[PDB]
């Protein structure tokens, strides 16, 4: 079963890592009503609001994030998407680890570092969507954005396969 | 203070917006178009206003000068999640933490 | 015909019921100040009170709540697993079991023992405790609570769909409105109305208000907004307005052109 | 200080005063009333001041501010009919 | 199993949120401390949610005046309308 749980590592870390940074990069996070300003149907996303209707359709502007410390801070965390990001990065770390864990086996913590890096993405990618979510506070949620809650799943259960090979690992090595 | 409901409401809509409108209206009346008696444009001024109510031209003046202005734009119902994200960073914070003094845990115990 | 062609014609020297005031009777009688207000409204029959769906009991949180929820359940029960191991034992299925039973509130075999595992615990009784209670203060308040929905809501929504017929009284200043109307919407809907078989009109308000009650919410009628108020207090009260105003008018009391009774009537 | 004439003014009424002109074909000068009052008689004097003053005494052709009509004002000027409703409101300061 | 520092707190804050513990006292002292422990926890806890329901449910924002009779009534409020007219 060490293939497999090896297969299921790589091809996860893979799809977590794409699918965050499609997300991050894309813009059908949300659907609300709206205007790109050259109101109307719009898909927004992290960075920009685009119209889905009329002349205009197509058009595509820059998010005003900056139109109480709590809101400040709010604000400011939303307009950086730093967790998303983060999340984008550990994921990157997450599978660097993944990858030099085929080379460099006689460190084993290679693979746990990976794992806690796959648990970690997961907890930003978590603070991100409530800082969205928060943030933005009728509308309906588009792909990117259940394309980041897939990365989470998906981290997850990595961070999950990862901790068992470690720990496969550290019970056939001790006996 | 005491003035017509339309000044209120357009008072209302804008900053410094600490002003309210409390309760109904007391009465109800309506501005018109004023002219010298025995004018001789007071035939066509009322069909000129006839012609504008009914082509709809009011009802966009008023909604432009009034409703678009918006310098501020602002019983079972649903808990948000804005209502409860602290208790989530709370939570989350309180993982960060237990990863940390578990990594802490482990360097002491390793050495 | 009527009352204005009544006026016209010097049968009467007042007419004092609800005239509306308009372009083209204003060319021919002459009108008061208005005396009442109103506009064109939509009447419908009152739709069924729903009863709360099937999965009413997720109604006291949003649905973001619930996806959070969701998330927060695996972050726990993940970093709880993760700490154990790097500290029966809390694998990753005993981790998800701890953590569901904590949730639910009735607690299982285990607790943790290290102390990454009792802060993971604390601080997800903690969000338990908040998130529970928030639940469960008003549950039974959602779980019995009925909306009415109201099939179109709008003028707009009346024009979009062809599942329900709409009419007004012909001979009325409600018809001439549609007739020679230029936004798009009324157009649409007058377009379609003088198309409409059998004939969407009707020859009295009571024809309409006995036509919207008997067609089983298929039909809704263009009136006046103070009829319209009338009607839905009334018994049976089985009609409701929706939406807005179409427009705003008044009535005035009319008078034949060159009338010595003009101003006075005015001035009363 | 740019503009200058009925050109230096914007609002509501200000549109309004250009449609009806339009409608009824006539060329105008939007004239501030000098008092700055809408108009009342005054009881001692039986003077008109401010929009009616100047209309009554021939100074001015048309009004074409939120003049409100009432029976007072109706029996020394014309008023069309009303071209928007309104009523008598209180405003309170909105607690914090 | 027993009650050093580090269980006498989990066993504290597992009996404030209402989950339960491994272990329970089973001394005389060690059964007032946690019978009494249990008794605050029922009071406080109980007292949180009653409390938390109504803040969850209050919503009327009354205004003093509300109408013109209100402000008729009163006088510490004065009340002005705009001359000549
Ligand atoms: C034995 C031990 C017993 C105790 C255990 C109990 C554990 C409790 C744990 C931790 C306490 C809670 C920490 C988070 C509080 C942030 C909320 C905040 O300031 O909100 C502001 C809005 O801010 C936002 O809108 C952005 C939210 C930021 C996300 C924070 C998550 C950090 C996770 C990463 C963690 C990294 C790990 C290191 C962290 C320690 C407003 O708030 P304010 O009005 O300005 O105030
Ligand atoms: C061995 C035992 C292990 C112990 C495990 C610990 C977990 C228990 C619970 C933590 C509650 C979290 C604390 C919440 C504090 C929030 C304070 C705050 O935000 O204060 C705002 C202030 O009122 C300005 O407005
Ligand atoms: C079996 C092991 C033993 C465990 C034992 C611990 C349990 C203690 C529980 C509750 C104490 C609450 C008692 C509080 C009652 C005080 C008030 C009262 O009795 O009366 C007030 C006064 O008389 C008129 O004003
Ligand atoms: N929307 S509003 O309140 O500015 C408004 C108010 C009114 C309008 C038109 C508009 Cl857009 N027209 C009417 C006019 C049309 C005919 C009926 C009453 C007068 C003559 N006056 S009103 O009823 O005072
Ligand atoms: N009272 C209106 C008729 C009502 C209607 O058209 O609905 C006049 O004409």
């Amino acid at each position: 079963d060490r293939g497999i749980q090896m297969l299921i590592t790589t091809v996860g870390a893979f799809a977590a890592f794409s699918l965050m940074t499609i997300a991050v990069g894309t813009d059908y996070w949300l659907y609300s009503r709206g205007v790109c300003r050259t109101e109307v149907m719009t898909h927004s996303g992290l960075w920009r609001t685009c119209c889905l209707e009329g002349a205009f359709r197509g058009v595509c502007k820059k998010i005003d994030h900056f139109p109480d410390t709590a809101e400040y801070l709010l604000r400011a965390v939303r307009a950086s998407s730093v967790f998303p990001i983060l999340s984008v990065t550990l994921l990157f770390f997450g599978g660097l680890c993944v990858a030099a864990s085929e080379f460099h086996r006689s460190r084993h913590s290679v693979i746990l570092s990976a794992g806690i890096f796959f648990v970690s993405a997961g907890l930003s990618n978590i603070i991100g969507i409530i800082v969205y979510i928060s943030a933005n506070a009728s509308y309906s949620y588009g792909w990117s954005f259940y394309f980041g809650a897939f990365s989470f799943i998906i981290a997850e259960i990595v961070g999950v396969v990862a901790v068992h090979i470690y720990i496969e690992k550290h019970q056939q090595l001790r006996a | 203070y005491l003035l017509e409901s339309t000044m209120n409401e357009y008072i209302e809509q804008r900053k410094p917006c600490d002003t309210m409108k409390v309760g109904g209206n007391l009465d109800s009346k309506g501005y018109g178009i004023a002219t010298p008696k025995g004018s001789a444009l007071r035939g066509p001024v009322n069909l000129a206003v006839l012609k504008l109510s009914e082509q709809g031209v009011l009802d966009k003046l008023k909604s432009k000068w009034w409703y678009d202005k918006g310098e501020c734009g602002s019983k079972t119902s649903a808990l948000s999640l804005s209502n409860v994200a602290g208790v989530f960073y709370i939570l989350i914070g309180g993982l960060g933490l237990a990863m940390l003094v578990a990594l802490i845990e482990f360097c002491y115990k390793s050495r | 015909n009527g009352m204005v062609g009544e006026l016209v014609y010097g049968r009467a020297d007042v007419a004092v019921a609800p005239l509306t005031i308009t372009l083209v009777r204003e060319e021919v009688i002459d009108f008061s100040k208005p005396f009442m207000s109103l506009g064109i409204s939509i009447m419908i029959k009152k739709p069924q009170k729903s009863k709360p769906g099937v999965f009413s009991f997720l109604d006291p949180l949003a649905y973001e709540i619930w996806m959070c929820i969701v998330f927060a359940y695996i972050g726990v029960s993940v970093v709880l697993f993760l700490v154990s191991r790097f500290s029966n034992e809390f694998g990753i299925f005993n981790s998800l079991w701890f953590s569901l039973g904590a949730f639910m509130q009735q607690g299982c075999d285990i607790s943790p023992r290290s102390l990454s595992g009792r802060i993971v615990g604390g601080v997800w009784w903690f969000f338990t405790l908040i998130i529970i209670s928030s639940y469960t203060a008003n549950l039974a308040a959602f779980l019995t609570v009925e909306r009415m929905v109201s099939p179109i809501e709008s003028a707009e929504d009346l024009a979009k769909q062809t599942e329900i017929a709409y009419g007004t009284l012909e001979a009325g200043s409600t018809k001439e409105f549609f007739r020679r109307s230029k936004i798009a919407v009324f157009e649409k809907m007058w377009t379609y109305m003088k198309s409409a078989e059998p004939s969407v009109f009707v020859r009295t308000t009571e024809e309409g208000m006995i036509r919207v009650r008997k067609s089983k919410g298929k039909y809704a009628y263009l009136l006046e907004s103070t009829m319209n108020e009338y009607i839905e207090q009334r018994k049976p009260c089985d009609t409701m307005k929706v939406g807005g105003n179409l427009d705003s008018k008044g009535y005035g009391i009319a008078t034949p052109k060159g009338s010595a009774l003009r101003g006075p009537v005015n001035l009363a | 200080n740019q503009f200058e004439g009925n050109d230096r003014y914007e609002g509501y009424c200000v549109e309004l005063a250009a449609e009806i002109a339009k409608h009824v074909g006539y060329s105008y000068r939007l004239e501030i009333v000098s008092d700055g009052k809408y108009g009342a008689r005054d009881p001692d004097t039986k003077a008109w001041n401010g929009m009616v003053g100047e209309l009554v005494y021939g100074r001015a052709d048309v009004a074409v501010a939120p003049l409100t009509i009432t029976l007072v004002r109706e029996e020394v000027i014309d008023f069309s009919k009303p071209f928007m409703s309104l009523g008598i409101s209180i405003m309170i300061k909105k607690p914090q």
